[PDB]
C-alpha cells in the first residue's frame, strides 16, 4: 500500500530554518515525482514545488524561491523540504503528494507535518471559572484559559465526567499567546447544588491546574 | 508430416496493407479459435499507412475478416507547461500481434513521440506503443512504456545514458503463462536494446486515455550497459519465454541480439529480473543469428529446448566460396543446472537468399508420437525462389536432420511466404494442431490443416 | 498564474442529496484538473485525476464532469462521510494552483442562539485584568454578529471570538466572545452588554450586567 | 602375350577402346580366325595388320591460339594479352588424360579506375578537408605505375529516415546540424558525384564542394552505396579493360541487411541501380541494406575490387568482413585522411600480387590437376594461385585433364580464367570414343546372318531391335 509517512510537529523561532522530511512506505520514491504543498485556513493551498527523486531535478513556485529547498534521497527512500528566514507566515501544515497514475496528478497525501514559527516562551496558562451573575430553567457556567504556549491544553469537566452539553472553543492567539474557553449547561437543579469543576493541562509547561466554579 | 497440402484455406487483407506480417491463434472465453492478424500498412482515417488488425473467425474457406478496430488519431496534451505528442502516421500498428486469455496485444513498434517544452523539445522518435483489446467486453488498453518528457539537451549531458527514446516497443512481444507482457525494444538504450515487462491486468487497470504519460508501477525494464559488446546490438529484435532454470515458478526470458558484438550476434536467456543465464554466441558475423527464437522441448524429456535462426548464414562451399542460405540452431536443455552446451543440431538451407531460419514455430505434436516438432520457413527458398516452409519431426536425440515434409509457396513471387508461423493450436478441433502462414507480401495468410498420419 | 475560482464558498445540505461543486479556471486547461477531499481534522484523499477519473478506491457518487475552463463534482446521494472539504487543482500549468475550497455542512431547522455573559472572576481581577465573556451556544444558521457595549455605547478594541464546527448531535454552532480590559479600565464604567443579532430574530439577543450591583 | 585388350573378350571396335588407352583394333579381312583384332598396335602390325585399317587414337594437345604475352599494358585498344595460350584444342580417348600448360603475366602500365566512396557523416568533416587535393596528388604518385588513370567520387551517410534521420524539429530536416551553431547538409543514402574521368582537377573541384551531413546512429548505410556504386556501370564509369578500386572510407560501423526493420524497411534488396538523373539513391528508404553474399556477387560480377579505408577502431571489424567477402582489401585509415593516398598505392601493389586460376564451365566427367610456379622456377604441386608477386612478374600452371569413360557428347568446351583478368584460356574438349570404320558401317549385311546384323569395323554386330 502506498503511504507517505512525513516528519512531525515542529516548533521554531523567526529566523531559524526547518527541514521537514517525506519518508515513501510501500513503494520507492524514485518512481514518480514528489510535491510539497502548503496550507493554512485563510489564504488556502499553495503549490511549493516538485521533485524527480530519480535525478534531484526541481521546480518551484517563484513565490518561494528563496525560502523553500526541496531536495530527495533515493538512500534512505525519502523526500525533503527546506525552509529558511523563517516568519510567522510560515506557519502552516505542509504535505508531501504523488500521483496515481497521471505522472502530472495529485493524488497521494501524506498525513500533513504543522510548522509553528513564534518568539513565545513557554508560559503556563491562568484558568479563570465563569460564573453567572446574581434565574432560568437551565444554568451555564464557563472556564476562562489565558496566555499559554504552546498549544495544545486538554480540558475537561469534573475529571472527564461531565461531557454531555459542553462547547470548548478553539484557541485564538492573543499576542503570541494563546487563550482559549469552554462552557457547559446543565439544570437549575443541579448546580450550585453539585460541585462542578474546570480541569486544564497543560502538558508543555507540566500543569494540571483546576478551578472550582462558584456562584456569587 | 501429415499437413495437409491439398486443400488450403486463405485469409485476406486490403492490398498494399502488409496483412500477414504477423499472426496468432485467439481463444475467446468459450474456447472458440479465431486468427488475429497484424497488417502494419493498412490505411487509416486520413488515407495515411497506420497499420491495422483483423480477427478471422475459423471458415474452412477462410475469406474476409473482421476489423479489430483502435485509435488511430494522434493525441495532444498540454499539462505540467509541457506539449506531449503522439504520432501514428506510419507506425506499422499489427507488426506484432499476440493473443493471451481472452486478450489480444497488437504493437505499433514505429509510432513517434515528442514532448515540447518552450523552445526545446525531447526529439521526435520511434517509442513504439502496443494496443491492448479484449474483444468480447469491448475493452481497450495502451501500453508504450519508453516514452518520456525529458528535455534533448539532458541526454547529451549524460552522454546518452538511459536513452529510451527510440526503443520501438512491441517490435517483438510474448506473454508468459501468468499473464505478464514481455515487450522487445531493439532500439532502447541507443540501440543497446531492452526488455520491458507488466502484468496484463496492471496495464487495464492503469490506462486512461488521454493521459499519455503515467506510471505502471509492477512493469519492470532491462538495464543500460557501458559494455561495447552489446552497442548496436538490437537486443530484443526477437524475444521468447520458458522454463530453463528448474524452477517451475520462475519464467524466464530469450532474447535475440543479431547484431550482437560487432554483428557476431547472439542469443541469451535471462530470469524475470533480467539477469543472464546463459549466453550463446553467433557463428558467423552478419548471419544475423538471433533473427528468431523459438521454445519447445522436441525431444520429450520435458525440459523446453531452444531454438535460434541464422537467416543470412553462409554456408561453405567448394573452392573457397560461400553461399548465403541461412541456418538454424538447436540446443537442448541438460538434465539439472547445467550450461547449454554446443547446439545438438545444425539445420543449413540450400537455396541462396532462401533465408532459412527468418522464423521457426513450435508444432506441437503433429504427428501423434510423443515428441514435439517444428516448423522452420525459408521465405524466399525452394526451388523457384517463392518462398518455402519446412516441416522437422522430434526424436529422442532431439529433431531429425531431414524434414518430413516441404511446403511450397502457393502465392506469387515477392509474397514473404512463412515470413510469420505459428503453430501448437487445433483450429478445427480434430485432434491434431495446425499451422497457419503469412505471406504479406500477397496481403494474405495461409491455414494448414493437419490430418490423421 | 492561473486561477482557480471554486463555487459555493460552503453549502447546507442533507443525506442524499445530489450536490455539484463547480471550478472555473482563467483559461482553457482541457480537463488537467483533480478533485481533493478533506474530512474534519484529517488530511487529504483525492477523488478526480484529469477531469473524470476516479481514483482508486474512491466510491462511484463522486463523479467529475467539464471542459474548457469549467469542471464540476456531483456526489449523488451523499452520505455523512461526505460531510468535509473539497478543493479543485490544475496541473495544465506551472506553478500548480488551487481552488478556494468548498465545506459541505449538515442542513437542519432554525435555532435560536443561547447568550450568556460573564463578568471578570476575582481571581482575574487582582492579577490587573478583566475579561467580559459572553457565550452564543447552539444556533442555527451559522451566520451571526456580535456587538459589545460599555454604558451603552459600542465597543470594538479588545473582543476576541471564536467559533466551533458544527456540533455532531444537533448540527448547531456556538460562539465564544471574550472582550478583555485593564482593572482600572473596567472600573471606569458600570453596564456591560454583548448583543446578538441573528435571522431568527428581527431584534437582537441582548444579554448585560452591571458592575459592584449583584 | 595376352593383356586386357584380349582378355576382356571384347564385341567391336568401340568396345575395344573404353579397355583401356593402349588397345587398338584392326578393321582388316583378311586375319586369322583364333587371332584377337583388339591388342596393343604393336602386336596388331606383328600379324600382318593392315596399317590403314589400325584404329588407334592417341590424346593429344594442341594449340590453337597463342598470342604473347603483352610486355606494356597501356596503349592499344586493349589488345593487351595476359593469358597465353588463349585457346587449345584438347583430344581425349576413354579413361584417358592429358596435359597442357598456361602462363599469367600482371601485365606493367595497366590502366585503373579508382572510385572514391567517402562517408560524409559528421566525425567526416576533417577528412573533407584534407583530400582538396588528393586528385592531384594520387595522380602524380599513380602516373609512376600507371598511364591510363581515371578517378571519381561518390559520398553516403545513411539511409534518410527515422531513427537514422533527426526528423524534429522542422528546421532539422534542411539543417541536420540545426541544434547545433553551425549547417550541414540534408541527410542523403548515397549520391555519386563525379564519374571517372581522367581530368584530375575535376576531382579536386568537386571534392571542394562537398561538404558533411549528420545523423544518429554509428553504424552507417555504407553497403547501400557500395552495391550502388558497382552495378550502376554507366553512372560510375567502370572501364572493360582496366582495373577497378574501389575505396571505401569510413571511421564506424555499418549497417547490414535486416537492419532496415528498425526504419519499417522490410524488403530485400534487389541488387540492381537505383541512382537515376538525380544521381541519388532513390531506393534508400524503401529497400534494406545488402547482404554480404549479395555484395559479393556484384562485386565478383563486375570484377571491383572493394577498399575497406577505415580507421583503426574499425580495423578488426572490417577485416573480419574481409575474410567473408575473398578479394577485398584492408587498410588503417587516419582520423583525418591524411594517409589515404599510401593506403591506396599499397592496395593497388597488393590488388595485382595474386594470381588465381578459376575454372568455368568444367564437365562432370573432367577433373583437373595443377601444379603452380611461382617466385622462381619453384613447381608447387597442387595449387593453382600464386601470391607475392610484382607488376611485371609472369606465372606458370601445369593442368592435367582426366575423364571418367567417355560422355554422350563429344564435343564440350571450357574455360581457365584468372581471377579479375579480363583473358582467360579456352580448352575445347573432343572425346575420341568411335573409330573411323563406323562411319563406313554395313547395316543389314548379307555377311552378318542373312541380313540381320550389322557389318562394321570387319566384325558382325546385332541390328536395332535384337
Ligand atoms: C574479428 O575476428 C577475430 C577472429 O575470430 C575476433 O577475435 C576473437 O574474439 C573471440 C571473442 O573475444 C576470442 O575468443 C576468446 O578466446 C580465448 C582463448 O583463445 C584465444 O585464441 C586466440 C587465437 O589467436 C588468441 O587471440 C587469444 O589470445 C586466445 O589464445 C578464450 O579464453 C576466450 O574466453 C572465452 O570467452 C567465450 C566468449 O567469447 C566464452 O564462451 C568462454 O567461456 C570463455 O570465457 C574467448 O573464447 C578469440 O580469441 C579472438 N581471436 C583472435 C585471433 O583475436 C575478433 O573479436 C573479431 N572482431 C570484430 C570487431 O568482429
Ligand atoms: N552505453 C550505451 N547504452 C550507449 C552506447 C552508444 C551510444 C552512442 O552511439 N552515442 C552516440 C552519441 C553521439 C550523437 C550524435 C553525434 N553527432 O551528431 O556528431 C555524435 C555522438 C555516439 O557515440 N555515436 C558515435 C559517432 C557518431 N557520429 N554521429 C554523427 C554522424 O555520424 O552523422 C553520430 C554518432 C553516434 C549511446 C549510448
Ligand atoms: C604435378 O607434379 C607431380 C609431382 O610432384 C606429378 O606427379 C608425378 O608424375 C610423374 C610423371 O612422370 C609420375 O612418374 C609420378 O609418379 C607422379 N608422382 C606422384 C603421383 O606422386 C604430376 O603429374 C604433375 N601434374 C601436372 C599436371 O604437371
Ligand atoms: C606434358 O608433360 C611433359 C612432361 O611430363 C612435358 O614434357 C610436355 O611438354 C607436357 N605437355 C604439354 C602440352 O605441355
Ligand atoms: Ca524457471
Ligand atoms: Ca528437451
Ligand atoms: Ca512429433
Ligand atoms: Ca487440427
Ligand atoms: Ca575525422
Ligand atoms: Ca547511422
Ligand atoms: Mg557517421
Amino acid at each position: 500500500e502506498v503511504q507517505l509517512q512525513q516528519s512531525g510537529a515542529e516548533l521554531v523561532k523567526p529566523g531559524a530554518s526547518v527541514k521537514l522530511s517525506c519518508t515513501a512506505s510501500g513503494f520507492n520514491i524514485k518512481d514518480t515525482y514528489v510535491h510539497w504543498v502548503k496550507q493554512r485556513p485563510e489564504q488556502g493551498l499553495e503549490w511549493i514545488g516538485r521533485i524527480d527523486p530519480a535525478n534531484g531535478y526541481t521546480k518551484y513556485d517563484p513565490k518561494f524561491q528563496g525560502k523553500a529547498t526541496i531536495t530527495a534521497d533515493t538512500s534512505s527512500n525519502t523526500a525533503y523540504l527546506q525552509l529558511s528566514s523563517l516568519t510567522s507566515e510560515d506557519t502552516a501544515v505542509y504535505y508531501c503528494v504523488r500521483p496515481l497514475y497521471d505522472y502530472y496528478a495529485m493524488d497521494y497525501w501524506g498525513q500533513g507535518t504543522s510548522v509553528t514559527v513564534s518568539s513565545a516562551k513557554t508560559t503556563a496558562p491562568s484558568v479563570y471559572p465563569l460564573a453567572p451573575v446574581c434565574t432560568g430553567s437551565s444554568v451555564t457556567l464557563g472556564c476562562l484559559v489565558k496566555g499559554y504556549f504552546p498549544e495544545p491544553v486538554t480540558l475537561t469537566w469534573n475529571s472527564g465526567s461531565l461531557s454531555s452539553g459542553v462547547h470548548t472553543f478553539p484557541a485564538v492567539l492573543q499576542s503570541d499567546l494563546y487563550t482559549l474557553s469552554s462552557s457547559v449547561t446543565v439544570t437549575s437543579s443541579t448546580w450550585p447544588s453539585q460541585s462542578i469543576t474546570c480541569n486544564v493541562a497543560h502538558p508543555a509547561s507540566s500543569t494540571k491546574v483546576d478551578k472550582k466554579i462558584e456562584p456569587r | 508430416l501429415n499437413l495437409d497440402p491439398v486443400q488450403l484455406t486463405f485469409y485476406a487483407g486490403p492490398n498494399g496493407s502488409q496483412f500477414g506480417f504477423s499472426l496468432d491463434f485467439h481463444k475467446d472465453s468459450h474456447g472458440r479459435v479465431a486468427i488475429v492478424v497484424g497488417a502494419p500498412r493498412t490505411l487509416g482515417p486520413s488515407q495515411e499507412e497506420t497499420g491495422g488488425v483483423f480477427l478471422c473467425p475459423w471458415r474452412a474457406e477462410g475469406g474476409q475478416c473482421p476489423s479489430l478496430l483502435f485509435d488511430l488519431r494522434d493525441e495532444t496534451r498540454n499539462v505540467g507547461s509541457q506539449t506531449l505528442q503522439t504520432f501514428k502516421a506510419r507506425q506499422g500498428l499489427g507488426a506484432s500481434v499476440v493473443s493471451w486469455s481472452d486478450v489480444i496485444v497488437a504493437c505499433a513498434p514505429w509510432q513517434h513521440w515528442n514532448v515540447l517544452e518552450k523552445t526545446e523539445e525531447a526529439e521526435k522518435t520511434p517509442v513504439g506503443s502496443c494496443f491492448l483489446a479484449q474483444p468480447e467486453s469491448g475493452r481497450r488498453a495502451e501500453y508504450s512504456p519508453c516514452r518520456g518528457n525529458t528535455l534533448s539537451r539532458i541526454y547529451v549531458e549524460n552522454d546518452f545514458s538511459w536513452d529510451k527514446r527510440y526503443c520501438e516497443a512491441g517490435f517483438s512481444s510474448v506473454v508468459t503463462q501468468a499473464g505478464e507482457l514481455v515487450l522487445g525494444a531493439p532500439g532502447g538504450y541507443y540501440f543497446l536494446g531492452l526488455l520491458a515487462q507488466a502484468p496484463v491486468a496492471d496495464i487495464f487497470s492503469s490506462y486512461r486515455p488521454g493521459i499519455l504519460l503515467w506510471h505502471v508501477s509492477s512493469q519492470s525494464l532491462s538495464f543500460d550497459s557501458s559494455n561495447p559488446e552489446y552497442f548496436d546490438g538490437y537486443w530484443g529484435y526477437s524475444v521468447a519465454v520458458g522454463e530453463f532454470d528448474g524452477d517451475l515458478n520462475t519464467t524466464e526470458y530469450v532474447v535475440g541480439a543479431p547484431t550482437w558484438s560487432w554483428t557476431l550476434g547472439a542469443v541469451e536467456i535471462l530470469d524475470s529480473y533480467y539477469q543472464r543465464l546463459h549466453r550463446l554466441r553467433g557463428e558467423q558475423m552478419a548471419s544475423y543469428f538471433g533473427h528468431s527464437v523459438a521454445v519447445t522441448d522436441v525431444n520429450g524429456d520435458g525440459r523446453h529446448d531452444l531454438l535460434v535462426g541464422a537467416p543470412l548464414y553462409m554456408e561453405s562451399r567448394a573452392d573457397r566460396k560461400l553461399a548465403e542460405v541461412g541456418r538454424v540452431y538447436l540446443f537442448l536443455q541438460p538434465r539439472g543446472p547445467h550450461a547449454l552446451g554446443a547446439p545438438s543440431l545444425l539445420l543449413t538451407g540450400t537455396q541462396l537468399y532462401g533465408r532459412f531460419g527468418s522464423a521457426i514455430a513450435p508444432l506441437g505434436d503433429l504427428d501423434r508420437d510423443g515428441y514435439n516438432d517444428i516448423a522452420v520457413a525459408a521465405p524466399y527458398g525452394g526451388p523457384s525462389g517463392r518462398g518455402q516452409v519446412l516441416v522437422f519431426l522430434g526424436q529422442s536425440e532431439g529433431l531429425r536432420s531431414r524434414p518430413s515434409q516441404v511446403l511450397d509457396s502457393p502465392f506469387p513471387t515477392g509474397s514473404a511466404f512463412g515470413f510469420s508461423l505459428r503453430g501448437a493450436v487445433d483450429i478445427d478441433d480434430n485432434g491434431y494442431p495446425d499451422l497457419i502462414v503469412g505471406a504479406y507480401g500477397a496481403n494474405q495468410v495461409a491455414v494448414y490443416r493437419a490430418q490423421p498420419v | 498564474d492561473i486561477l482557480m475560482t471554486q463555487s459555493p464558498s460552503s453549502m447546507s445540505v442533507s443525506l442524499g442529496d445530489t450536490v455539484s461543486i463547480t471550478c472555473h479556471a482563467s483559461q482553457g486547461i482541457s480537463s488537467n484538473i483533480g478533485w481533493l477531499q478533506q474530512k474534519p481534522g484529517k488530511s487529504f484523499m483525492g477523488l478526480i485525476y484529469y477531469g473524470t477519473n476516479l481514483v482508486d478506491g474512491v466510491p462511484s457518487r463522486f463523479s467529475g464532469s467539464g471542459s474548457g475552463a469549467d469542471y464540476s463534482l456531483t456526489i449523488s446521494s451523499l452520505d455523512s462521510e461526505d460531510f468535509a472539504d473539497y478543493y479543485c487543482v490544475q496541473y495544465a500549468q506551472l506553478p500548480y494552483t488551487f481552488g478556494g475550497g468548498t465545506k459541505l455542512e449538515i442542513k437542519r431547522a432554525d435555532a435560536a442562539p443561547t447568550v450568556s455573559i460573564f463578568p471578570p472572576s476575582s481571581e482575574q481581577l487582582t492579577s490587573g485584568g478583566a475579561s467580559v465573556v459572553c457565550f452564543l451556544n447552539n444556533f442555527y444558521p451559522k451566520d451571526i454578529n456580535v456587538k459589545w457595549k460599555i454604558d451603552g455605547s459600542e465597543r470594538q478594541n479588545g473582543v476576541l471570538n471564536s467559533w466551533t464546527d458544527q456540533d455532531s448531535k444537533d448540527s448547531t454552532y456556538s460562539m465564544s466572545s471574550t472582550l478583555t480590559l485593564t482593572k482600572d479600565e473596567y472600573e471606569r464604567h458600570n453596564s456591560y452588554t454583548c448583543e446578538a443579532t441573528h435571522k431568527t430574530s428581527t431584534s437582537p439577543i441582548v444579554k448585560s450586567f452591571n458592575r459592584n450591583e449583584c | 602375350g595376352p593383356n586386357i585388350c584380349t582378355t576382356r573378350g571384347v564385341s567391336s571396335c568401340q568396345q575395344c577402346l573404353a579397355v583401356s588407352p593402349m588397345c587398338a583394333w584392326c578393321s582388316d579381312e583378311a586375319l586369322p580366325l583364333g587371332s584377337p583384332r583388339c591388342d596393343l598396335k604393336e602386336n596388331l602390325l606383328k600379324d600382318n595388320c593392315a596399317p590403314e585399317s589400325i584404329e588407334f587414337p592417341v590424346s593429344e594437345a594442341r594449340v590453337l591460339e597463342d598470342r604473347p604475352l603483352s610486355d606494356k599494358g597501356s596503349g592499344d585498344s586493349s589488345q593487351v594479352t595476359q593469358v597465353s595460350p588463349q585457346r587449345i584444342a584438347l583430344r581425349l580417348r576413354p579413361d584417358d588424360s592429358k596435359n597442357f600448360s598456361i602462363q599469367v603475366r600482371q601485365v606493367e602500365d595497366y590502366p585503373v579506375d579508382i572510385y572514391y566512396l567517402m562517408d560524409l557523416s559528421y566525425s567526416m568533416k576533417d577528412d573533407l578537408w584534407s583530400i582538396q587535393n588528393l586528385g592531384t596528388k594520387l595522380a602524380t604518385q599513380m602516373r609512376k605505375l600507371t598511364s591510363n588513370l581515371r578517378i571519381g567520387f561518390g559520398a553516403f551517410v545513411d539511409k534518410p529516415v527515422s531513427p537514422y534521420m533527426y526528423i524534429s524539429p522542422p528546421e532539422a530536416l534542411e539543417n541536420p546540424c540545426y541544434d547545433m551553431k553551425t549547417t550541414c547538409l540534408p541527410m542523403f543514402g548515397y549520391k555519386h558525384v563525379l564519374t571517372l574521368t581522367d581530368q584530375v582537377t575535376r576531382f579536386n573541384e568537386e571534392v571542394k564542394k562537398q561538404s558533411v551531413s549528420r545523423n544518429r546512429d554509428a553504424p552507417e548505410g555504407g553497403f547501400d552505396a557500395i552495391m550502388q556504386a558497382t552495378v550502376c556501370d554507366e553512372k560510375i564509369g567502370w572501364r572493360n579493360d582496366a582495373s577497378h578500386l574501389l575505396v571505401f572510407t569510413t571511421d564506424a560501423k555499418t549497417h547490414i541487411a535486416l537492419d532496415g526493420r528498425l526504419a519499417g524497411i522490410v524488403q530485400p534488396n534487389d541488387g540492381q541501380c537505383h541512382v537515376g538523373s538525380d544521381n541519388h539513391y532513390s531506393a534508400s528508404t524503401t529497400m534494406d541494406y545488402p547482404s554480404l553474399g549479395l555484395m559479393t556477387e556484384k562485386l565478383s560480377q563486375k570484377n571491383i575490387n572493394l577498399i575497406f579505408a577505415v580507421t583503426e577502431n574499425v580495423v578488426n571489424l572490417y577485416q573480419n568482413y574481409s575474410e567473408l567477402i575473398p578479394g577485398t582489401t584492408v587498410g588503417v585509415l587516419s582520423m583525418d585522411s591524411s594517409n589515404v593516398l599510401q593506403l591506396i598505392v599499397d592496395a593497388y601493389g597488393k590488388i595485382r600480387s595474386k594470381v588465381e586460376l578459376e575454372v568455368r564451365d568444367l564437365p562432370e566427367e573432367l577433373s583437373l590437376s595443377f601444379n603452380a610456379t611461382c617466385l622462381n622456377n619453384e613447381v608447387i604441386p597442387g595449387l593453382k594461385s600464386c601470391m607475392g608477386l610484382k607488376i611485371g612478374d609472369t606465372v606458370s600452371f601445369s593442368i592435367e585433364a582426366k575423364v571418367r569413360g567417355c560422355p554422350q557428347e563429344k564435343e564440350k568446351s571450357f574455360t581457365i580464367k584468372p581471377v579479375g583478368f579480363k583473358d582467360s584460356l579456352i580448352v575445347q574438349v573432343t572425346f575420341d570414343c568411335d573409330c573411323a570404320c563406323q562411319a563406313q558401317a554395313e547395316p543389314n549385311s548379307h555377311r552378318c546372318n542373312n541380313g540381320n546384323g550389322t557389318f562394321e569395323c570387319g566384325v558382325c554386330r546385332c541390328g536395332p531391335g535384337w
